[PDB]
């Protein structure tokens, strides 16, 4: 049973920078700045039909589209590159690439000398903007969910997926690898299942993820592919929508079909709560694992029903860092947070009933 | 008397067809200016192909974006200004002497504006006029000198 996308929202994504958000939709595509929450720019229904995907790169007006939903006007194979900044009198003429291939694509990651498209078991890299070639070639496991992420980093050119054994990552460095040659992607053994999540911090130094179980978020550094952290979301099962790094890498959030974003401490592992049995010193051989791990440090409620993408806001003050969820009902949800663990909403709006303000 | 080859294939001028008055789209499917000045042999001038220059509604306007539009240096680019010299000579009155969006919509391959164009003779650029309104109807040629653009 495909759930009919909640008020046509298909699916969303933060920017590289987790500045901005695009939201696919079933009439188009939206963009929205996240602090201040504000649209900044929409296609039609009439420009582009019901939309699968969208990823924008950066703050500029380069948009990648895939087709999906009720009434696509372009087939889910191909990957359109809408140029925004473009004058035309046609929507056609902003449509400035395409990429098509064999298969559905499941998700597209940008940065700004590279384009990546992840189909069920291939992921394809070019170079882009200027002059798109075919860079590299990967194949993968099963990956349904199109689970990829890119270090937006300058300096670093890390790729991370699902690796061919269960609950492994596979980590290539994009620079390091000559073109049209195979460098060995390296393997970290993160989980015993599937992978459900996957991300990179900012530098690309270290990378989280969690498994379809969904109680664990492992944290591993890049380069040593040693275990930095285990951080546990819950006792119980949960289907994980995302997990992002802060920009400085001080905290990790994840959000949940509990209806729960939490919110973890990775510089400062002390701020986490630890569980009361870690208190009563080592009686027996058989706790070790649950006393060592680390309990999220604040968490927050969403709507339960609705899928949602979390991220960090801008650091309002020395002591005070907000963390955003954006759902599949339209809903958006700012909750700012400290070091002693309170949790406390700063704004809440329905970022679809946002209209334009042509009002100024 | 001059030989000078035009062609304008399958204009679908279907005026007043919905847009909502008089659509009267030009809906060009070829406007290849094949030829001007003195010869006669086609050459790829400009204003399958989609050239819809005209595309209007109630007051709009576009452009194919052709590979090569302005190809412009056989015989002289003047002597159709001297056959309109010619004409206002023959037609003795010769009084032509939403928002827009007329772009130009086309990454010109080029190659007075006659003069620049035979003495370059890529090398321009589409002028992507968004919302411009520049012209008017007769002031079409103030839309076309704002702001200024050049490239190679």
């Amino acid at each position: 049973m495909t759930q009919q996308p909640l008020r046509g929202v298909t699916s969303l994504r933060f920017n590289q920078d987790q500045s901005c958000f695009c939201c696919a939709m079933e009439t188009g595509v939206r963009i929205y700045n996240v602090e201040p929450l504000m649209e900044k720019g929409h296609l039609d229904h009439e420009q582009v039909g019901s939309m699968g995907l969208v990823e924008m790169l950066h703050r500029s007006n380069l948009l990648a589209l895939v087709g999906g939903g009720s009434s696509p006007k372009f087939s889910e194979i191909s990957v359109l590159i809408w140029d925004d900044a473009r004058e035309g009198k046609d929507s056609k003429e902003k449509l400035v690439l395409e990429f098509t291939f064999t298969k559905p694509v499941l998700s597209v990651r940008m940065r700004h000398d590279k384009i990546v498209i992840v189909l069920k078991n291939r992921i394809y890299v070019y170079s882009f903007p200027d002059n798109p070639r075919k860079l590299f070639e990967f194949d993968t496991r099963d990956n349904p969910k199109g689970l990829c992420d890119l270090c937006p980093s300058l300096e670093k050119q890390l790729l991370v997926f699902p690796g061919h054994k269960c609950g492994s990552l596979q980590l290539v460095d994009l620079a390091s690898t000559k073109p049209g040659t195979s460098s060995a992607p390296f393997t970290i053994n993160a989980h015993q299942s599937d992978i459900a999540c996957v991300s990179l911090n900012q530098p690309g130094t270290v990378v989280a993820s969690a498994s379809q179980k969904g109680t664990l978020i492992r944290l591993f550094d890049t380069q040593s592919k040693e275990k930095l952290v285990e951080l546990r979301r819950g006792t119980d099962p949960a289907t994980l929508y995302c997990i992002n790094f802060s920009h400085d890498s001080s905290f990790l959030c994840a959000s949940s079909d509990k209806g729960t974003v939490h919110i973890f401490a990775l510089k400062d592992t002390r701020l986490n709560r630890r569980s009361a049995l870690a208190r009563v010193g080592k009686v027996g051989p058989m706790i070790g694992q649950y006393v060592d791990s680390q309990w999220s440090l604040a968490s927050f409620t969403v709507p339960a029903e609705s899928a949602c993408i979390c991220a960090f806001g801008r650091n309002t003050s020395k002591n005070v860092n907000s963390v955003i969820a954006i759902c599949v009902d339209g809903t958006f949800h700012k909750y700012v947070f400290t070091p002693d663990g309170n949790c406390n909403r700063e704004a809440f709006d329905v970022y679809l009933d946002i209209c334009d303000d042509d009002d100024f | 008397h001059v030989l000078m080859e035009i062609q304008l294939s399958k204009v679908s001028f279907q005026h007043e067809v919905y847009r909502p008055l008089s659509r009267q789209v030009f809906i060009v499917q070829e406007l290849e200016v094949r030829d001007r000045l003195a010869s006669s042999q086609i050459n790829k001038f400009l204003y399958s192909n989609m050239l819809t220059i005209k595309a209007l509604h109630v007051c709009c306007l576009r452009v194919s974006l052709m590979p090569l539009r302005l190809n412009v240096d056989q015989d002289a680019l003047f002597f159709l200004k001297d056959f309109f010299t010619s004409l206002v000579a023959g037609i003795n009155p010769v009084v032509p002497g939403r928002e827009f969006r007329f772009t130009s919509e086309v990454p010109i391959w080029l190659d007075t504006f006659a003069g620049l164009l035979i003495g370059l003779a890529s090398e321009l650029k589409l002028k992507r006029l968004c919302c411009r309104h520049g012209l008017l109807g007769v002031d079409k040629v103030l839309g076309y000198a704002l702001n200024e653009w050049l490239q190679d």
